């Protein structure tokens, strides 16, 4: 359960992403792709090779349901429901997976925002990714 | 694989005792009903809408049988599992595109699974015999994996 | 989230246990020392031994309160919420090892309950058990 | 380790940047943070209310260079993290009731302070060198429980 504190926490870190959420959306993934191989297993349709579109394009597709999870951090079930369901029915990721990308997600923010990169708000973003894992993988059954 | 001689043989006992094709059957059924996201590799199989569906389908309970196949033999070469598995590692990463997580999902069904048939006969020491094993063949099932 | 159908399941299977809670908590128990041994490190003042009095006692407080949350299947989370307070607070038991124990739970029922333990009692019990471990696990953070 | 030798040489060389009393110190002190529950263990190092209150405890900090001085060393054995934590292994099960668990959550807490530290210079296939190292790590450690 996201505290106040942790909704600002959040709030002010994806703040400052901006304009490079989907340049970051992008990163995680590359980095997702060449720590923990066996989650390209979901992505035989697509060129996994660095800097290829298909990678960028979904980097942007991420980043922007995070945006829009934070905007809605105090109705993230609501927001993303479409989403849940995606994921649910069509899909089918296993549950194991988004604590990777999440995780690459921490390092990506860390690398490029190190003051804003505090212990405090490491902890936020994880705890905000975390619950983000659980409202994507609520409806697998 | 760190199996004590006294495991090995554990394992190797009750293995005796088990009908593969309907242990198999079983255990991939299971699997389909409990994980149902483990689906997403069977659309072709048919119907797989409830539990009778699922535990019914003869395209499940034939696949079930090759895979419980491939795992007795495995039991039959315990000191080289990697080696033993390695053309089907290649080939479900390569051409299935199987999640490796969905290894270790069967492995514990499977051991539900021997527990519900041999009941008091799957004593907790044959239980972490068997822990081991499944563990061991997860792993040498995604040896292959890049 | 438990279906309609999924607390039937509980409620039948659990029906059944009846009196034996208490020897299937202790057998679900030692199923887990002896499978995954690092779950051990929480009991350094336990005599683990074969027939020992403290996993025995220890056996059936786990399975009383499974027994009260399956009596407030509709309420969980407040007829859990003590023992939450405990667990995140006092034990702070990693979360990994929440999914070693019902695991070795549906080993023990498994082995007991061969009439009851089918594929949809199994799936129901499954889920059951990872909604226990979830309320356990949710003042963590 | 499974480290190709241009793995090798990226782990080597960012290490060689590395201030471990700095390092060692943050990656504790996130870890007690991040992951509350750590804190068990940590009883008798005093206030750890609070984000500032662990990261400024120095008892952390010491304790946080203790722990990435070991880690450290393991990276001149690499070839052998077994061997090298042997000792530690055993220790870390029979005398402080660790789980290890931990050492994976420590790991990841690592990586994260590294990017941190870094930016652009740990990147995706540097982190990759580095997460096979930190698993590595981890396992070596928890090798001996029993
Ligand atoms: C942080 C949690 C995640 C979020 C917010 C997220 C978000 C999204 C979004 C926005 C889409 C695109 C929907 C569309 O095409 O309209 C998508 C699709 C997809 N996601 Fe998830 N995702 C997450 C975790 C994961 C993980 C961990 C994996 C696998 C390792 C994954 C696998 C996929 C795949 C395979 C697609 C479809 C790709 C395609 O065919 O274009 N997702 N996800
Ligand atoms: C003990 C672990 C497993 C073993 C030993 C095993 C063995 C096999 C074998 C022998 C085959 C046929 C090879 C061929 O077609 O040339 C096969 C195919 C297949 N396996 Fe695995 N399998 C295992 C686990 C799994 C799991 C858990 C899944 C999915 C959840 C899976 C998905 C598949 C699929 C989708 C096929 C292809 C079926 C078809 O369309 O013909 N396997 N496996
Ligand atoms: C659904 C799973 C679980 C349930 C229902 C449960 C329930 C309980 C209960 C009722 C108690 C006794 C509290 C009292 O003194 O009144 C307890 C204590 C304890 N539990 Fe949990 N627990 C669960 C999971 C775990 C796990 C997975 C572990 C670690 C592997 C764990 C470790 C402990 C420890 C160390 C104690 C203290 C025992 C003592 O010192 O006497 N618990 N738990
Ligand atoms: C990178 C993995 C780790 C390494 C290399 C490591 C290494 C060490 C070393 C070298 C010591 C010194 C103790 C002695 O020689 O007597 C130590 C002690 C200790 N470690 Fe670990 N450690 C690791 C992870 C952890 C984690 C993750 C925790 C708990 C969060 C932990 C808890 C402790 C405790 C409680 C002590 C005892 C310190 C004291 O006596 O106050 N360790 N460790």
């Amino acid at each position: 359960v996201l505290s106040p504190a942790d909704k600002t926490n959040v709030k002010a870190a994806w703040g400052k992403v901006g304009a490079h959420a989907g340049e970051y959306g992008a990163e995680a993934l590359e980095r997702m792709f060449l720590s923990f191989p066996t989650t390209k297993t979901y992505f035989p349709h697509f060129d996994l090779s660095h800097g290829s579109a298909q990678v960028k394009g979904h980097g942007k597709k991420v980043a922007d349901a995070l945006t829009n999870a934070v905007a809605h951090v105090d109705d993230m079930p609501n927001a993303l429901s479409a989403l849940s369901d995606l994921h649910a029915h069509k899909l089918r990721v296993d549950p194991v997976n988004f604590k990777l990308l999440s995780h690459c997600l921490l390092v990506t923010l860390a690398a490029h925002l190190p003051a804003e990169f505090t212990p405090a708000v490491h902890a936020s973003l994880d705890k905000f990714l975390a619950s983000v894992s659980t409202v994507l993988t609520s409806k697998y059954r | 694989m760190h199996l004590t001689p006294e495991e090995k043989s554990a394992v190797t006992a009750l293995w005796g005792k088990v009908n593969v094709d309907e242990v198999g059957g079983e255990a991939l059924g299971r699997l389909l009903v409990v994980y149902p996201w483990t689906q997403r590799f069977a659309e072709s199989f048919g119907d797989l809408s409830t539990p009778d569906a699922v535990m019914g389908n003869p395209k499940v309970k034939a696949h079930g049988k090759k895979v419980l196949g491939a795992f007795s033999d495995g039991l039959a070469h315990l000191d080289n599992l990697k080696g033993t598995f390695a053309t089907l590692s290649e080939l479900h990463c390569d051409k299935l595109h199987v999640d490796p997580e969905n290894f270790r999902l069967l492995g514990n069904v499977l051991v539900c699974v021997l527990a519900h048939h041999f009941g008091k006969e799957f004593t907790p020491p044959v239980q972490a015999a068997y822990q081991k094993v499944v563990a061991g063949v997860a792993n040498a099932l995604a040896h292959k994996y890049h």
